[PDB]
């Protein structure tokens, strides 16, 4: 009897979805700031 | 090689097909006598 | 419902009791009866001391030549057909 | 060409015989029920009229259950089965080396016929308890991980177990290729005559394999039996014994052999089919009760005869496929309790980049210290201890910092050793090059070198030792130990080289 | 000859003969049937009986019906006159267009090519699919397989492979649907008429079709695979051509064998499958290999009951493939269509000698990063993403970028997603993944890589997403 | 005695009769026992025939005389069955008198091949906001309904059956969809309650109800789905659309297993015979959509499966999931957390799907799919926001509350479009999450009262015109401010 790697998501339990919640927090916020930065960049390159 | 393979694999079929129609001749008595002799030898060597 | 199976078996049980070994000679084609005489007189050379021969001839043109002889179990095949396939096998 | 085929015809055997005979009562699913054959030995080769073979496996009181060695499309209720009197046997000798034979020792390579003189049964008994002598010689597999952490002596069964596509056949083929250096040299006490039994594979796979072996010019000493997926169940149940008999010939002829069954979990399936169709009682997972006797009486022929019976040998590397690391299934445990070890392969390791994907935590060898050369022994003792220390605290790896400098040292050593064990494909290394690399690894001559570069170093170092200090390597190899002079010379080479890179 | 039916149990008919028995695998014609009913012999029960599996429903069979021995196994039409013609398991048109006028008939139960005939060459094939062409390149003329449970995308993926390779392929093609929906049957038929690969006016069709869709009796789903395989085997051998052979499913073949095995009086094996699973699959999956006479590129859609890859059916089939592309439902429910699993997928031609160092190392970097991401996911579930290291968040972001980038909008999925089909030449996939792994796009958002073709489309999408921000 | 046309029972027991004789009996032909009963000769052995008695075999004794009828099993069909409760053989059991049909039809018939069928194009309005929007169903499509005990599956079925009353009372005939409900293995009480609740909607004037309840012998439960499918194939062939709701199918699989373990046929997995796949496939492949050279009929099938402990990976659930063109995964924890009907989206696919929908509803459902997909990615945040993610959570809550629905109250498609458009256009993102229900009900009442013109426009033109959109937006805003 043994375990594996990356199974806390495969089980699909409570942690398997809280993990998605956490990752999505982080990367939605990062995508927001990155979109703002890319805007800023193009709107500066207008000059 | 290829030509020789074709040649021999056709020779075998041609001659065997000739033989399977050549056996239809009237050599029956020779075969029967030979087989009875074979019976003689087998019976002798079977005990 | 299977009484005929019983008696038939019993016959096979009595035949061997009196010692009449089954035989059979499948021939390339029609056969003479003098040839059958020599055949019986030579097959009697296979029995033990006392047994009897019960030869059931059968004509067979499906084979090519020679003959197939069954005696009890012992099976000797000298039909030209098997010789032809044996030779083709060997030289293939 | 006709001038050639008449000696083909002449070289025949036209004679006939008074033979016994039964007649088929039934047929279907590949199982004839012959009736008669009153004097048929159990496990004997009978021949049907059409030309097939059969192995009269199940002598019942009234009929004999024969298993056809091929498609029974050619058989009909009424056909004639003529016994031959012979238990199943196969050709042997050194005529097979370089050929490809099927389960019954018939060249399926074209490439002419087998010219063997001597045949040999397939159901012989293993040598007793007195003939054998302890396992002492090593079998250099040429793989860093296998050859240092889980050694393999000659005369030892070493399961290679693991999930699908983790690199089992690759380990076996690296082992086969490595023996070239021995089989080209001079001494006859180091020549290994590899054999490779391919069961259940498809002929494309065996063809690619023989292509690899021919490219690496490793066929001049290899036999390759093959009972591929399309060959009827009996020819897969019977190939391992054909291989093991071809190897027993060498073993009892004072030579050293090596036989690789691949897989055995397909011989077991073929035997299960053969049994379930003969109607023998089933058991767990439907396997009969013999699926242990089956393997055991096979993997117990791999012996190491003493010096009175010749001194021969016969290694064995049964490959087993486990369904998602289910080592508790029936066959994996049946074949794990017969052998002297196991080289566990895992797919978490295969994709982390640790290739060959060996899992030193689960892999063990029950000969151990023996079956290594004193040089590799000196190096691998420390390497094994260091890796064991690393594994138990690798859980912190994802942090590393925020931890004591002692565990930081342990991680910074285990990482380098793990990266040193990574190896290429079909690139086995002589033992002395392995010793050189792992010496440069375990003595601290990399701890200050970033892990990402270790592989580079490794290769570079080899090329800088092979082409420069062949004398030192020969000194290590001819006497398989590191005399203080050789130790210091290795230290100097490692240090000065690392300095210039 | 002529025998009689003595028993009719389920879909298994026992026929008693007084003349000579017919060898196994022959075809028997039951007389007095409105629709041709063809049995195949599969045993010789002794006492001059035979047991046969029927290829059509056994309704109306009466104990005693006379049955005619055909003489040879099921023979079907073959040749270039079966192109664009749908066929039954027994090669009789089911497209209501009249007989198949051919010259050569072929018997479906043949033998595999022998070892001396195997061809040992292999060279990549370009399917224009990012994930497939990158992590699991498809050998030309080599057996392929599309595992995965139900509803993951096997049929859509085969539709894509048809759409691309079929037309982009010179030689003929064959699609042998075994035991799958009939709706999909005519959907394929109509799609192919639209594409023009099948023409109902000229003799310019390129695809033959064979259908044993799952409303047929089990006896006729275990053999339609062999009918399609026979047609393709003829186009390989006699026509000296290059053939594409699509099979979908090829698990219904083993299932349909399992359905009748018990009635044939056989103990049932591991999971209810017939005892003869492995060899019945071997005697079929080894008439599909490429040989020295011709080339068959065989794409097979293999079901996986309950997404269990350990089941005996897929577990056995894994040994009969070059490239195995295991679709996953864990990845199909993230919207990453095609659902391919980048880690279960495998190929035989993924050796740097056959794809080169650039491609090999790009792919192995991708796999390493995805596995490391899986390892971290165990941690992100306790901590939360914030408490991670600073070098890790980089790896997780890169893994997410790659995972999204492996998706792609298919030409046949224009009706699901509403997108436009994209193809990606291999070199461009390698370029894009090299750049992503190197960090050249580490500034872009992740949703820039979702459902885009070449990477340049990723940058354009990043723009258009930042504009509306 | 005439052993050619008439045999004698040998060993009746537990429902299966061996019959000696009947030498000219066809396989799966119907024999009549001397006691009014009937049976179907399934096993044809070399000596005796294994017949299955369509009833209780109290009345059968060894020595009885079985006599074949001469025709493979068949059932009455026609328009004369509508609004009747019939037995699995076609014998009315509602006490309304003789069934009175002018045509029989075989049960073990063959599904239409490749050529007759044409792609699925029209919509089959279910009237359930969660199905018409997200997992739509087209005519000619087979759409499983799989869920644990008591999660509202017969609720989906009966909402679908009731909703067709909008169409079955109109002038058009290409919109009329007759319904068939096959009750396998239920209670007589449950079927009677179902018929009573149908009659209260006057939805029995165009429905048939085949009934093989729990007590009826196993063969009748095994044969009910085929009887229903034949009664529906009549309409399909004759150019009239139809529907059919097997409820459940797992009970048919159980009945078949019993019937096949009593004929001594060996078992397979879970003791089911080997064929439990060829049992359902044979049946479901009959749900076709014939082309216009074959009439243009159709037969939508809605098999209902009950998984054991939410185990979709069992034997029969995965035997049927691989046969149908989609799923409707009823979850038994969405059913408590509030969502009713418990349809689980994201897992509920419709392999035909979008092509079936109606453009009007497609306009809004397309956007709703994406909004809910994002909401379900980030709905795991009760554990703990940004402006955008806060907006997404709010919008998702609004839409989820919109999907909820009453019971036996299907709503027209135009009203569904009205509500969904209101929700997906941001004219809700300020209301209290629990106010959505009352707002939705009141909005229905309003728009039904006053703006029958706009709803009629959407319904007739099938799409939200720009003028239609403008008027709809005006109503939504003038009401929300009036809320
Ligand atoms: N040392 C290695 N370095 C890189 N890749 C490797 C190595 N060893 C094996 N592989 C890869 O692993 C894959 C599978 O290899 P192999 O066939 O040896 O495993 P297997 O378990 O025998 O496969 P199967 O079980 O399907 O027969 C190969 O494609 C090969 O590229
Ligand atoms: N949309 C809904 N709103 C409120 N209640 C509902 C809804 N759907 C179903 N229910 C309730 O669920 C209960 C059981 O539902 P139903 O019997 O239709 O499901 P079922 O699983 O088919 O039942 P069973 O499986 O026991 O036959 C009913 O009493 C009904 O009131
Ligand atoms: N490339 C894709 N884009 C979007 N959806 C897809 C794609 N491929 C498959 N699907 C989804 O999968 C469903 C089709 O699944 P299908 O492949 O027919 O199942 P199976 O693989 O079991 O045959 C469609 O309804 C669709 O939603
Ligand atoms: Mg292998
Ligand atoms: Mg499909
Ligand atoms: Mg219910």
């Amino acid at each position: 009897v043994r375990s594996s790697a990356g199974a806390v998501r495969d089980a699909g339990g409570a942690f398997g979805k809280r993990e998605q919640a956490e990752e999505e927090r982080y990367f939605r916020a990062r995508a927001k700031e990155q979109l703002a930065a890319l805007k800023k960049h193009h709107e500066n390159e207008i000059s | 090689n290829m030509m020789r393979q074709k040649e021999q694999e056709h020779m075998i079929n041609w001659v065997e097909k000739r033989v399977v129609q050549s056996i239809s001749a009237q050599q029956e008595k020779e075969t029967i006598a030979k087989c009875i002799a074979d019976l003689k030898l087998l019976s002798k060597k079977a005990q | 419902t299977n009484t005929p199976a019983v008696i038939s078996a019993f016959s096979t049980m009595m035949s061997v009791h009196r010692g009449e070994v089954p035989c059979t000679v499948t021939t390339a084609s029609a056969l003479d009866e003098a040839t059958l005489t020599e055949l019986k007189t030579v097959l009697k050379s296979f029995l033990s001391k006392g047994q009897v021969l019960k030869l059931e001839v059968k004509i067979d043109p499906s084979i090519m030549g020679g003959m197939i002889v069954r005696i009890g179990e012992k099976y000797v095949d000298m039909s030209a057909k098997t010789k032809i396939q044996k030779l083709s096998r060997a030289m293939r | 060409v006709s001038s050639i085929l008449e000696e083909r015809i002449l070289g025949a055997d036209t004679s006939v015989d008074l033979e016994e005979t039964g007649r088929v009562l039934s047929i279907g699913d590949g199982i004839a029920r012959v009736h008669g054959l009153r004097n048929v030995q159990a496990e004997e080769m009978v021949e049907f009229s059409s030309g097939l073979k059969g192995m009269s496996l199940n002598l019942e009181p009234d009929n004999v259950g024969v298993v056809v060695f091929g498609n029974d499309k050619l058989i009909k209720e009424g056909d004639i089965v003529k016994r031959t009197g012979a238990i199943v046997d196969v050709p042997v000798g050194e005529e097979l080396l370089g050929r490809v034979v099927d389960a019954l020792g018939n060249a399926i390579d074209g490439k002419g016929p087998i010219g063997s003189k001597a045949r040999r049964r397939v159901g012989l008994k293993a040598p007793g308890i007195i003939p054998r002598i302890s396992v002492r010689e090593p079998m250099q597999t040429g793989i860093k991980a296998v050859d240092s952490l889980v050694p393999i002596g000659r005369g030892q069964r070493e399961l290679i177990i693991g999930d699908r596509q983790t690199g089992k056949t690759s380990i076996a083929i690296d082992t086969i290729i490595n023996q070239k250096r021995f089989n080209d040299g001079t001494d006859e006490k180091k020549k290994l005559y590899c054999i490779y039994v391919a069961i259940g594979q498809k002929r494309s796979t065996v063809a690619q394999l023989v292509k690899r072996l021919t490219d690496a010019d490793a066929m001049k000493y290899t036999i390759v039996v093959s009972a591929t997926a399309s060959d009827a169940a009996p020819l897969q149940y019977l190939a391992p014994y054909s291989g093991c008999s071809m190897g027993e010939y060498f073993r009892d002829n004072g030579k050293h052999a090596l036989i690789i069954y691949d897989d055995l979990s397909k011989q077991a399936v073929a035997y299960r089919q053969m049994s379930l169709l003969l109607r023998r009682p089933p058991g767990r997972e439907a396997y009969p009760g013999d699926v242990f006797y089956l393997h055991s009486r096979l993997l117990e022929r791999a012996a190491k005869m003493n010096d009175a019976f010749g001194g021969g040998s016969l290694t064995a590397l049964p490959v087993i496929e486990t369904q998602a690391g289910d080592v508790s299934a029936y066959i994996p445990t049946n074949v794990i309790s017969i052998t002297d070890g196991q080289i566990f392969l895992e797919t978490e390791l295969f994709y982390k980049g640790i290739r060959p994907a060996i899992n030193v935590g689960l892999s063990v060898s029950r000969v151990g210290s023996a079956a290594q050369t004193r040089a590799m022994k000196q190096v691998a003792g420390t390497m094994k201890l260091e890796l064991a220390q690393y594994r138990e605290v690798a859980a912190f790896a994802q942090f590393g910092s925020d931890l004591d400098a002692a565990t930081q040292q342990l991680l910074s050593r285990g990482v380098r050793l793990t990266e040193l064990l990574k190896q290429g494909q079909y690139s086995p290394m002589a033992i002395e090059e392995q010793v050189a690399v792992i010496y440069a690894g375990v003595r601290g001559y990399l701890d200050k070198l970033e892990p990402s570069k270790i592989t580079k170093f490794e290769n570079a170092f080899l090329s800088h030792v092979i082409s420069q200090h062949q004398a030192l390597l020969g000194k290590i190899r001819t006497d398989g130990k590191i005399s203080e002079e050789s130790d210091a010379k290795l230290k100097e080479i490692v240090t000065n080289f690392l300095a210039g890179f | 000859t002529t025998g009689r039916i003595v028993a009719v149990i389920g879909a298994v008919v026992d026929v008693q003969f007084d003349e000579g028995l017919p060898p196994i695998l022959n075809a028997l014609e039951v007389q007095g049937r409105e629709t041709r009913l063809v049995l195949e012999v599969a045993q010789h029960l002794g006492e001059s009986t035979v047991r046969t599996i029927a290829m059509d429903g056994t309704e109306g069979l009466v104990r005693g019906q006379k049955v005619l021995d055909s003489g040879a196994p099921i023979r079907i039409p073959v040749g270039p006159e079966t192109l664009g013609r749908i066929m039954n398991v027994i090669g009789e048109p089911i497209d209501e267009r009249g007989p198949i006028k051919t010259k050569q008939f072929a018997a479906i139960h043949a033998e595999a090519p022998e070892f001396v005939e195997m061809s040992v060459e292999q060279e990549i094939l370009v399917t224009g699919i990012k994930v497939v062409d990158l992590l699991a390149p498809y050998a030309k003329g080599g057996k392929i397989g599309l595992f995965g449970g139900a509803g993951v995308g096997k049929t859509v993926l085969i539709m894509e492979l048809i759409n691309n390779v079929a037309k982009a392929h010179g030689g003929y093609s064959v699609f042998a649907g075994v035991g799958e929906r009939t709706r999909e049957g005519n959907d394929l038929y109509h799609e192919m008429i639209e594409s023009g690969v099948i023409n109902l006016k000229d003799a310019t069709s390129k695809v033959a079709l064979v259908y044993g869709q799952m409303n047929e009796p089990p006896g006729a789903r275990a053999r339609v695979a062999l009918t399609g395989l026979t047609v393709a085997e003829y186009f390989r051998d006699q026509e000296g051509q290059d053939v594409l052979l699509f099979i979908d499913n090829i698990f219904r073949f083993t299932q349909a064998g399992s359905e009748v095995s018990a009635l044939l009086g056989r103990i049932p094996s591991a999971v209810g499958y017939q005892p003869t699973l492995a060899t019945d699959m071997g005697t079929m999956q080894e008439r599909i290999t490429t040989t020295k006479k011709g080339s068959i590129t065989s794409v097979q859609a293999i079901y996986v009951p309950a997404d269990d890859l350990t089941d005996p059916a897929p577990a056995t089939t894994f040994a009969h493939l070059d490239a195995t592309t295991v679709l996953s439902r864990a990845i199909a429910e993230l919207g990453i269509y095609p659902a391919v699993d980048p880690l279960d997928s495998t190929s035989r031609i993924m050796d740097p000698n056959i794809v080169g160092s650039e491609h090999y190392d790009v792919a192995r970097g991708v796999q390493k990063i995805l596995q490391d991401y899986k390892s971290l996911q165990d941690i992100i579930a306790i901590l939360g993403m914030d408490e991670l290291s600073e070098e890790d968040k980089l790896t997780v972001s890169r893994a997410r970028k790659i995972q999204r980038f492996l998706s792609q909008p298919f030409q046949v999925a224009e009706v699901f997603t509403g997108h436009l089909g994209k193809l990606v030449p291999l070199k461009e996939t390698i370029k894009g993944f090299q750049q992503i792994l190197a960090g050249e796009y580490d500034h872009l958002p992740e949703q820039a890589f979702y459902m885009v073709g070449p990477i340049e489309e990723a940058v354009a999408k990043a723009d258009k997403l930042a504009e509306e921000h």
